[PDB]
């Protein structure tokens, strides 16, 4: 039982408009209790891109079988990329509470559009 | 995600001494309640939170009666129980949020006071 690490292997990804982009994230542990969420940007105006609870999120498909307890792959595919989709995507682990608090964020994956 | 056996809405008259809102997860695999977190949301605010890691329930002053049957949690039952007084003053759509380790999900049930 060691502190979870969040791994986004790709520092940056590039893709032509109208095409899809894979955003990789894996975690080393399923503890503590609380969800993984994807955001674009950092700070108070960052945009929620995906979580398991508030879907479906159109254009977003999970790479792995995220309905399985032992799943630690939270990679997603985003279809029909537009210039609005540019920015840094953060895979972020949260702790439960009122409200949930951010526990740890991945390094970030810079997406850009051609 | 945690998956749910959904319900559009439930009813309760003046004869109903206590009101039960159904919430049932179907792919729950929790080994201990410490793995589980439950949120019952209403008009934005959390009217009931169960924190399994801490083994504690939190309610606001208006919702003094709201609670769940903790014995049923590992079965996947996070149904909410409250009396008539709390029910009448808070009629509307309810959101049942459940988290198990990193998996999470929610489902909506509307309370109707016919
Ligand atoms: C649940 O977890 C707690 C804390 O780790 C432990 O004390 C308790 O024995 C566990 N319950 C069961 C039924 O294993
Ligand atoms: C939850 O609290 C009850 C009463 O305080 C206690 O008996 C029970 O052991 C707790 N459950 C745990 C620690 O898993
Ligand atoms: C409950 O939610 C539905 C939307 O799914 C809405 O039509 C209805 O008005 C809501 N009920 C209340 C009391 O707001």
């Amino acid at each position: 039982e060691e502190e979870v690490q969040i791994i986004q292997p790709d520092k940056s990804v590039s893709v032509a408009a109208g095409e899809s982009a894979i955003l990789h994230c894996t975690i080393t542990s399923l503890f503590p209790v609380g969800p993984i969420q994807w955001f674009r940007g950092a700070g108070p105006a960052r945009v929620l891109i995906y979580n398991q609870r508030q879907g479906p999120f159109p254009r977003v498909t999970t790479i792995s079988e995220t309905t399985r307890r032992e799943n630690m792959d939270f990679s997603i595919s985003i279809s029909n990329i537009t210039p609005a989709d540019a920015g840094t995507y953060y895979c972020i682990k949260f702790r439960k509470g009122s409200p949930d608090t951010e526990f740890k964020s991945g390094a970030g994956t810079e997406l850009s559009v051609r | 995600q945690l998956l749910f056996n959904k319900t559009k809405s439930v009813e309760f008259t003046f004869g109903n001494d206590t009101v039960v809102i159904p919430c049932f997860v179907t792919n729950m695999e929790a080994q201990n309640t410490t793995e589980v977190y439950v949120k019952w949301k209403f008009k934005g605010r959390d009217i009931y939170t169960f924190d399994g890691a801490l083994n504690k329930s939190t309610v606001p002053t208006d919702f003094s009666s709201a609670k769940i049957e903790v014995s049923q949690l590992l079965k996947g039952d996070a149904s909410l129980k409250m009396d008539k007084s709390d029910a009448v003053s808070h009629t509307g759509n309810y959101t049942c949020e459940v988290t198990e380790l990193t998996r999470e999900g929610e489902t909506i049930i509307e309370l109707k006071y016919r």
